[PDB]
RNA sequence: GGCUCCCAA
RNA sequence: CCGGUGCUGGUAAAAGCCCCAGUAAACGGCG
RNA sequence: ACUAUAGCUUUACAUUGUAUUGGAUACUAACUCGCGGGCGAGGACACUGUAUGGUGGGUAGUUU
RNA sequence: CGGGCUUGAGUUCAGUGGCGGCAGGCGGAAUUCGUGGUGUAGCGGUGAAAUGCAUAGAUAUCACGAGGAACUCCGAUGCGAAGGCAGCUUGCCAUACUGCGACUGACACUGAAGCACGAAGGCGUGGGUAUCAAACAGGAUUAGAUACCCUGGUAGUCCACGCAGUAAACGAUGAUUACUAGGAGUUUGCUCAAGCUUCACAGCGAAAGCGUUAAGUAAUCCACCUGGGGAG
């Protein structure tokens, strides 16, 4: 259960299956709200729980939503069995 | 002097990630927090603690 | 090392030679050189084949050691001489049964130093290993492609190529073109880059120079007939329409190379 | 530090930097 | 004429045996340059930190001894020249340290 | 350099009344001397040792010093120390 | 002629 | 300037072709 | 410009075989290459013959 | 001019240093490309959009292979003549501070000419080329937008050698020596001495302010100014 995260968009995939604000219809200045994150968590999670496997959570990017997702994808189905924060730059690329 | 052996040790100077902790926030010396960052970054060169 | 010319004549104000700064012999082995016979690019039947080939410096054949079969015998180097027939420098061994070889010299050789053949030698320069002896990563030169038949592939003044993983039976070598390609670990191949780095920095500076290096004049296909070549005609000057040879061969992005060989199986990634 | 003393020195410098490239290129 | 100390590790393909012969064939061209040794310590087969070299496990042996100043240059060229070894490390000792 | 506790006092005890002979002219002459060969053969190879170079710069201008000393004081010692070590160039 | 120098050897 | 022309790509018992992408110190164009 | 055509290129058959979960993998024995005077590397591909589709002022015969 | 002295200056010795210089090796994170698993309606961007990538198969995600650049936490303090210097380690250099009951004896200061070093950008030859990005191209906003915003993008940014000699190269404060009040911190050497920054006596100043690191009191030498434009 990876979720990618940014100040723009917000997407979750699980392997199988994944999901986006931007395809559950929210466009600009919601993509980033708790409301679509939540949504398309359920989107995924519709086919999750109905997939026969029952999980660790690989939250990348900052944004916000990304307890909504968790909350609902634990809702929905299986549980979050851990939350282990992949966030990932030892000054590199020059921004 | 401070041996980058037993890393144990070197890790009440770290935090929960594993860096290394300001010297306001443990107290010490400049030298003395000179050479625990020394003693930190060697035991990183010979994987005896996490980057 | 080069020298430049100064300018006291139009023929030497652009001209730039080499120094032969490490050059310490100035004739030949007479046991290793035979008169050489010059083709003017015509084959068998007399006919030319090849063109601007032709006249030049007389030159003797110096028989260069690509093999490296004396595995395990060490030999001493004792001189650094020129070569006509390549660019770079060759370099005389004498072994300790009295033979004597020479050997394209790479770079930072010197005399008296001893080079090795075999599994055993060790990857110092001037040695010869099989590739499944050398430590991954070191700069080498003068590669087989098959066990036994001879060095074929880094041979070129200053050229060198590097092996940079192994895999199995087969090494991964970046080649000096850019390609990267599998090469068996039974070929061999020598440490070191090719000496005599600054060929490329020569300029010959008039047009009697590459005819002492044995090459006649090339003429351009807009400056003919109709009759002699596709891009000739026209009254005054004229671009020649798509750039091709003789016999129509496209000149500007068309490859040659056979899209079935079965080489392409050791090839990784292409740059020629 | 009125700020009008600099911006006089700025200005001929544009003058100045201008007029040398109108000729440089221009043999 | 310097009090050195060299910590390697050893990649846990090797046998024991192995690793003890490449660990005396270091001390043995350590002292080809001519040197003493001091100590020599096996720390023995352990986890590392974070994969090294695909491998997250190996031997962590060191050596601390006294040398003149130019053996360095040929453990280094050893090393290198070594493929079994997948890190080490050089230290000088003060008389603080020492 | 090499600079050892040894060569100094070699240095010394060939320049100078007895070993202990240490802060004196035609002996600091000497060590200047020695330096600034040392330093020469060394910026021979680092050819970027910019501090280096300043360094002996420095020296120079130092043994500069102690012979125009010495030129104040006599003429015999001048002549003495630059047959010795050789300075003209 | 040895000899010196040179490179196109 | 990649619009055009070249070039590089992704029927007997699949190539091509289409489409899209790149290439002007390629031919060529710059009312 | 019209019609052909050398060359290049695509597929089918022949050379051309064997196994496993068909079209992939694997094998070696046809076939190819290197070394020495059998060994190594490939391999049912490649190469060549017949047929077929493209391309073909490189070449030819002509028309205008 | 001829001798002396050790307090200035220098040499030696011991202790204590250090993001000081040069050179050789070693590293993990991020990120780029190529080749393969999973998988499919979007991704990206914005104040809102669009130009762009993507079902002749994206974003995301798991691997293998090839590379370039920068060094998180420590980290505000220290060093260097200045410019500047920060991953780890080693080698070779230079240098500083403190003291000795070691030495020599004014050997000192400054310095027109000259010489050396000297950020960034720029130039020449050869390498390399991931990110960012002048010029350039497209999309937006505006009456217009030759800009600000977005998407691409070449020099350059990196390395070696050589030119060039400039900056708000600033403490907008030249070097040296001696003396003159207190508070608050900090680093090293041990209550003392070096250094490091802000309030603040006398004094100075037109004022803001400086004030033992003076812009106070004095001495030596150098550099520079004589109303604003024209005009560096
Ligand atoms: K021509
Ligand atoms: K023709
Ligand atoms: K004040
Ligand atoms: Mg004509
Ligand atoms: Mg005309
Ligand atoms: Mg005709
Ligand atoms: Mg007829
Ligand atoms: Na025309």
């Amino acid at each position: 259960a990876h979720i990618h995260s940014s100040f723009n968009n917000i997407i979750i995939s699980l392997a199988i299956s994944w999901s986006s604000a931007g395809k559950m219809g929210f466009r600009s200045s919601k993509k980033n709200t708790p409301y679509a994150a939540q949504m398309a968590a359920q989107d995924c999670a519709k086919v999750a729980y109905d997939m026969g496997l029952r999980v660790t959570v690989y939250v990348k990017g900052p944004g916000n939503g990304r307890e909504s997702a968790i909350r609902t994808i634990h809702g929905a189905g299986i549980e979050v069995m851990e939350i282990i924060d992949v966030t990932p730059p030892h000054n590199g690329c020059r921004p | 002097y401070i041996d980058y052996k037993d890393p144990e040790f070197l890790k009440k100077f770290l935090n929960e990630q594993g860096k290394i902790l300001p010297r306001r926030i443990t107290g010490t010396s400049l030298k003395f927090q000179r050479r625990v960052a020394q003693a930190v970054k060697r035991a990183r060169h010979l994987a005896l603690l996490p980057y | 090392g080069i020298r430049k010319l100064k300018p006291t004549t139009p023929g030497q104000r652009h001209k730039v030679i080499g120094a032969f700064d490490k050059i310490t012999a100035s004739t030949p082995e007479k046991s290793l050189v035979v008169g050489k016979k010059k083709t003017g690019g015509r084959n068998n039947t007399g006919k030319m084949t090849m063109r601007y080939i032709g006249g030049g410096h007389k030159q003797k054949y110096r028989f260069i050691d690509f093999k490296r079969t004396k595995d395990g015998i060490p030999a001493t180097v004792k001189t650094i001489e020129y070569d006509p027939n390549r660019s770079s420098r060759i370099a005389l061994l004498y072994y300790a049964d009295g033979a004597k070889a020479y050997i394209i010299a790479p770079d930072g050789l010197e005399v008296g130093h001893t080079v090795m053949s075999g599994s055993e030698a060790a990857p110092e320069v001037g040695n010869a290993l099989p590739l499944a002896n050398i430590p991954v990563g070191t700069i080498i030169h003068n590669i087989e492609l098959r066990p036994g038949q001879g060095a074929k592939m880094v041979r070129s003044a200053g050229s060198f190529a590097q092996l940079t993983s192994r895999e199995g039976t087969y090494v991964v070598i970046k080649m000096p073109s850019g390609e990267v390609r599998r090469i068996l670990s039974t070929c061999k191949a020598t440490i070191g880059s090719v000496g005599n780095s600054d060929h490329a920095l020569e300029k010959s500076g008039k047009a009697g120079r590459s005819r002492w290096l044995g090459r006649r004049p090339h003429n351009r296909g807009v400056v003919m007939n109709p009759v002699d070549h596709p891009m000739g005609g026209g009254e005054g000057r004229q671009s020649g329409g798509h750039p091709r040879s003789r016999k129509g061969l496209y000149a500007k992005g068309l490859k040659t190379r056979a899209p079935k060989k079965h080489s392409s199986k050791y090839i990784i990634e292409r740059r020629k | 530090p009125n700020g009008k003393k600099r911006k006089r020195h700025k200005m001929a410098t544009h003058k100045r930097k201008k007029r040398l490239k109108k000729n440089r290129h221009k043999k | 004429m310097n009090n050195y100390e060299t910590v390697f590790i050893l990649t846990p393909v090797l046998s024991d045996a192995q690793m003890k012969e490449a660990v005396d064939k270091f001390t043995g061209l350590l002292k080809q340059e001519g040197a003493v040794i001091v100590n020599e310590e096996n720390w023995g087969l352990r986890k590392l930190a974070y994969p090294i070299q695909k491998k997250s496990t190996g031997f962590y042996q060191l050596v601390e001894f006294q040398a003149n100043p130019d053996v360095i240059a040929k453990l280094e060229t050893n090393f290198r020249r070594d493929e079994r070894v997948i890190r080490f490390l050089t230290f000088r000792q003060d008389k603080f340290a020492a | 350099m090499y600079l050892d506790s040894a060569k100094k006092a070699e240095l010394f005890e060939k320049y100078g009344k007895s070993v202990k002979d240490t802060g004196s002219p035609e002996s600091q002459i000497a060590l200047f001397t020695f330096r600034i060969a040392h330093l020469t053969e060394h910026l021979r190879q680092n050819k970027k040792d910019f501090a280096t170079e300043r360094s002996l710069k420095m020296l120079v201008g130092k043994r500069r010093r102690m012979l125009d000393y010495l030129i104040k004081v006599d003429i015999e010692r001048y002549r003495a120390i630059i047959k010795e070590l050789g300075i003209r160039r």
